[PDB]
């Protein structure tokens, strides 16, 4: 029941993270979510002493909600493009059912939780992206 | 103290990135008024009802009581994923 | 609006089917799905005519339902132990709403529609793994 | 012809992998129907609530019409992924 939580401004490669997250032969459901930038530069500000940290308190409460086996998370900071991998998220469990479910909560928490902020410079200046009430009820039915 | 810090929107607003407090408050809520009254700028920052609080990084409820040697955040909505 | 269909033996690598999966930008959701054998050996028996058709009208009808990027779908068919991964589901799109959902989907279906038996090597003989009432009611929500 | 092919269990119990018969059959049922009265192993065979059918190489409900040189198969609740 190992978990890796890391923020940083650094690239990954779901090649590299997926071994990892799918070693263990009990953990016979393996579901992974990336999500990207959405042309302009983003930055996502954040909040250091607080992000790990807060992305551990999620998978935390996902792991008392689902029986799962190892979870990988990993969020990105500073400059990026669309088409770049902003955040990973990777979650095991004995059945699709539990994997897809923690998957979906992980995220849903992640967008109303984790401390980050994306702004973006337009030609206009920089322009802090809104937040939607679409994620706040996601959030809301777990 | 009860050290205080910023992001995003209420962070420019504030104009500062952190700052110290009299840890003189029974609770988050109690603290964030007496901020919001320092000036239109900080009240403006500090009133908005989606505005979210942490302590020890962790996010808390405005109900949340304060205890000298707090860190105390303020920031909106999270955009991030 | 490109599609991926592979039924056979070979192993596959979530490493090699991730980055065409990922690459489209506008494809800003990436979603995959492995299920692994849950000691004795599997043998997975198939209706070779159908298999790759089947996973093509399930895609074909999540396409309708969900705004599809790039999707994969591989299926191994042959002997395989616990551990070996026997399925990869990959769904990309816009919103990560969608791309869960037809994920969960395209595997409730494949696990119901799609001509595969599996049977297991026991001390005692082959036995056909049991077709469970679960799977039947997670297709029919849909 | 109508050709008839088998999977699993069913293929075990009928004990051919695959037949012809006689394209005389209005629908998917009506062909079950004569092929589980050919003897007492394919009636279990091919009797049970839960069997499948599926007609070139689609899924069909059992009421599905045939048609000279179709391809029928029946078989079992699928295992797979
Ligand atoms: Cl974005
Ligand atoms: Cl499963
Ligand atoms: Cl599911
Ligand atoms: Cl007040
Ligand atoms: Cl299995
Ligand atoms: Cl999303
Ligand atoms: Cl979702
Ligand atoms: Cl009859």
């Amino acid at each position: 029941a190992e978990t890796k939580i890391v923020v940083g401004p650094q690239p990954f490669s779901v090649g590299e993270e997926y071994p990892w997250l799918a070693e263990r032969d009990e953990d016979g459901a393996v579901v992974t979510f990336t999500g990207k930038v959405r042309v302009n530069a983003l930055t996502l500000e954040h909040y250091p002493g607080m992000t790990e940290k807060a992305l551990a308190e999620i998978v935390d409460e996902a792991r008392n909600r689902w029986p799962l086996g190892r979870v990988t998370v990993i969020h990105r900071i500073g400059e990026l493009w669309p088409g770049d991998e902003i955040v990973f998220v990777g979650v095991t469990s004995a059945h699709r059912s539990s994997a897809f479910e923690a998957g979906q909560f992980i995220m849903d928490y992640l967008k109303t939780r984790a401390p980050f902020w994306k702004r973006e410079a337009t030609p206009e200046g920089d322009r802090w992206v809104e937040a939607r009430e679409s994620d706040q009820q996601a959030a809301k039915r777990w | 103290m009860i050290k205080v810090l910023f992001f995003a929107q209420v962070r420019e607003l504030v104009g500062t990135d952190a700052t110290e407090v009299a840890a003189d408050f029974p609770t988050v809520e109690a603290l964030r008024q007496h901020m919001a009254a320092q000036s239109d700028r900080w009240a403006l920052a500090l009133e908005d009802g989606k505005l979210l609080a942490a302590v020890n990084q962790t996010l808390v409820s405005f109900d949340h009581p304060l205890t000298d040697g707090d860190e105390v955040a303020f920031f909106p909505p999270v955009t991030g994923g």
